[PDB]
Parts: structure tokens; C-alpha cells; sequence
């Protein structure tokens, strides 16, 4: 019934660490008792602990010139239309309508889809590259 | 026959100056030239003295000059006048004039 | 000829839009739309004026704007009217009109 | 020509219904259905207004409404009316009517 009990089963059940046992209660302090907990190795001495909110997937990029922060080179948008595909987009018909809706509306597009052809990421790229459309596929 | 820049096509055939490709759309959004194909919209710039179809006289072309009209997608020969592109059809090979 | 929406057809052609495709059986069952196909019956919106079968005078075209009409399943020209589809036919292609 | 079901064919095509196939023998053996084939034997209950053959004049088809013919193998075109199936053909693709 108290986090410091799950502190003790983790330590005593972790020889004697009582950081293992501090590390795994803040855990399941953030992320729940029933919460996905995933151990790894790590290239520091010491453990750490990361807490990964939201929606997170490993998905990088489809072109690298959608950066629009160069501090860390990766792209930042906020309040940010998002448009979903369960196919690939593929014609400039299936995306024209959905970038004048983002360029109407002045509003950041992150275009999730299982890909983009060559016309449409010609597209993009060139209303980013050339007019200045903040979109990222 | 009307002549174009020194160049004046003979029997039935129509030189037309294709239109413009789009860039920019509606909403603001640019496209990328390469996705824009041939454009099926052009004005007639010179025509023929037409064909002997029918014995005895001569039949004048359907279009005349200063019309826009409809291209298809193929039977077009490219001429290259003045260092531009213009395109040769035949009378029957055009689809439809736009009038107003 | 009649032309339609600033558009005149040449020769023998003429211009139709297709019916709209159905969706919902008499019995109350909603219809995928891929699977519609292509619609065969027609309306003719515009008129060319007619080729010349024989010496002389000029053939006007069957049918008139305002017929419906059967179209083939091959040998229609895509049209696009202010991003509407429109078809492009021969006057022999048409298979026949309902009369009423 | 003579309108069908508000339906009137163009030029020289014939609009026929087909006969019904045979399912059962002159002796009582009974037929499957798979095997039956398309039956060349029909009905005509449309014809169009005929062709432009010769200059001046309008042919008429040579066949009229009531004649039972022999269809061809190929040329027919399937026509839907009332939900019941109807083929069209040519004038000079009839090969034969039976006469009485
Ligand atoms: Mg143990």
C-alpha cells in the first residue's frame, strides 16, 4: 500500500541496491504500478531513468530538410494540424487539399502516413525550401 | 493560310502556342514543375490552306487564329521557332474550341 | 453547334457528363464506391457541328443537348471544366438515346 | 427507327432479346445450366433509324420489330433495361432471319 514497501521489495530483491530499489519505485511512481517499466544498457556508469510522455515512435524523417531547429537538428512546431494516412500518399491530388487547408489556416502540418512518394515529397519540399511551409512528413 | 513568324504550315495542319503551366495554386500552394505533364490548352497562332477532300475547291480549317482551343494528349509535332516551342496538329486532331 | 460552359466541340464530337453513379440499392444496402465503375448513361450538355459525309453540305450531329444517352465502355476524351469531368465522344459512338 | 422500353437505338443498330436456352431435351434428359452457352437465336425489338451508306437518302435497316434472327458469335454489346439483359448489334452483322 506504500511506495516506499515497493522501494523495499526492489532493493532487497536487487542484492542489497537500494539505488536499483529507489530507481524502480520513482519509476512506478511516473509511470504507474501497472505501468511499462523496459531495462536497458547504458553507455554512462550510473543508471538513469527516462520518462518518455505522449505518443513517442521510431519514426525519424522522411527528408532531412524539414529541420526547423538547427540547435539540435530536429523540427519543432507548436499547436500543429496533424494528418493521418493509412496509405501511402502518393499522388499531389492527395496532398494539395490538406496543405491549403495547414497554409489557410497558418498552421504547422506533421503528415503521419506509411510513406511518401517522390511527387508529394517533391512537394513538400519545395513549399518548404522555396515559399516557406511549415510542414513534416 | 496565316504565317507565324516566318513559317507558314501547309494542307491542314494548325500550329498552336501551348498555354502556360500552372506553378501556384489556388490556395497559395507552389507545385513543382516536373509533375505538370503537357498542357491541353492552346491558341491558335497559324493555319493551313486546308485539304482536297472533296473535289473542286478548297476547305478552309475549322479554327482560325486568335482561338483557344482544346489539345489531346498525343499528335503533336514540336517546332522550334526562334528558339521557341510551338506545336503542329491537324484540323481533325483538335477537340474543341473555347468561345465567348 | 452548342457549346457549354464556354466550350464548343469540333467536327462530330460531343460533349456528355456521366450520371451520377449509385450508392444505395432499392433494397437499403449502401454500395462501396470502387466498385462502382464506370457510368454508361449519359446526358449530352454540348453539340459540335458535324462533319461532311458527302460533298456540299455538312451533316449535323443525332443527337441534341438536353438527350439522354448510352455510352460504350471505351472511347471517351476527359474534359475538365471548371474541375468538373466532362466526356468527350463521337457521334457514331453513341450506342442510342432514351426517348420519353 | 422504334423505340424499346424508352430506349432508341443510333444509326443501323439492332436492339434483340435473346431466346431462352434450352434446359430439357426432346426425351426429358435435363440440362445443366453452366454449360448452355449463349444462344444465337433472338428477337428484334429495336431498331435504329439506319445508316448513311449512300449521299442524299436514309437507309432503312433491313430488319423490322417482330423478326426473329441469328446472332453472330461476337458483336453484341449487353444492355441493361428493366434490370433485364438486351444485346445490340449491327445491321449488317445479322447473319439470318427466319422467315414464316
Ligand atoms: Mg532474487
Amino acid at each position: 500500500t506504500t511506495p516506499e514497501e515497493i522501494a523495499q521489495v526492489a532493493t532487497i530483491s536487487a542484492n542489497g541496491d537500494k539505488e536499483i530499489g529507489n530507481i524502480i519505485s520513482d519509476a512506478m511512481k511516473k509511470v504507474g504500478r501497472k505501468g511499462v517499466i523496459t531495462v536497458k544498457d547504458g553507455k554512462t556508469l550510473n543508471d538513469e531513468l527516462e520518462i518518455i510522455e505522449g505518443m513517442k515512435f521510431d519514426r525519424g524523417y522522411i527528408s532531412p530538410y524539414f529541420i526547423n531547429t538547427s540547435k539540435g537538428q530536429k523540427c519543432e512546431f507548436q499547436d500543429a494540424y496533424v494528418l493521418l494516412s493509412e496509405k501511402k500518399i502518393s499522388s499531389i491530388q492527395s496532398i494539395v487539399p490538406a496543405l491549403e487547408i495547414a497554409n489557410a489556416h497558418r498552421k504547422p502540418l506533421v503528415i503521419i502516413a506509411e510513406d511518401v512518394d517522390g511527387e508529394a515529397l517533391s512537394t513538400l519540399v519545395l513549399n518548404r525550401l522555396k515559399v516557406g511551409l511549415q510542414v513534416v512528413a | 493560310g496565316q504565317a507565324f513568324r516566318k513559317f507558314l504550315p501547309l494542307f491542314d495542319r494548325v500550329l498552336v502556342e501551348r498555354s502556360a503551366a500552372e506553378t501556384v495554386t489556388k490556395g497559395g500552394i507552389m507545385l513543382p514543375e516536373k509533375s505538370q505533364g503537357k498542357v491541353l490548352q492552346a491558341t491558335v497562332v497559324a493555319v493551313g490552306s486546308g485539304s482536297k477532300g472533296k473535289g473542286g475547291e478548297i476547305q478552309p480549317v475549322s479554327v482560325k487564329v486568335g482561338d483557344k482551343v482544346l489539345l489531346p494528349e498525343y499528335g503533336g509535332t514540336k517546332v522550334v521557332l526562334d528558339d521557341k516551342d510551338y506545336f503542329l496538329f491537324r484540323d481533325g486532331d483538335i477537340l474543341g474550341k473555347y468561345v465567348d
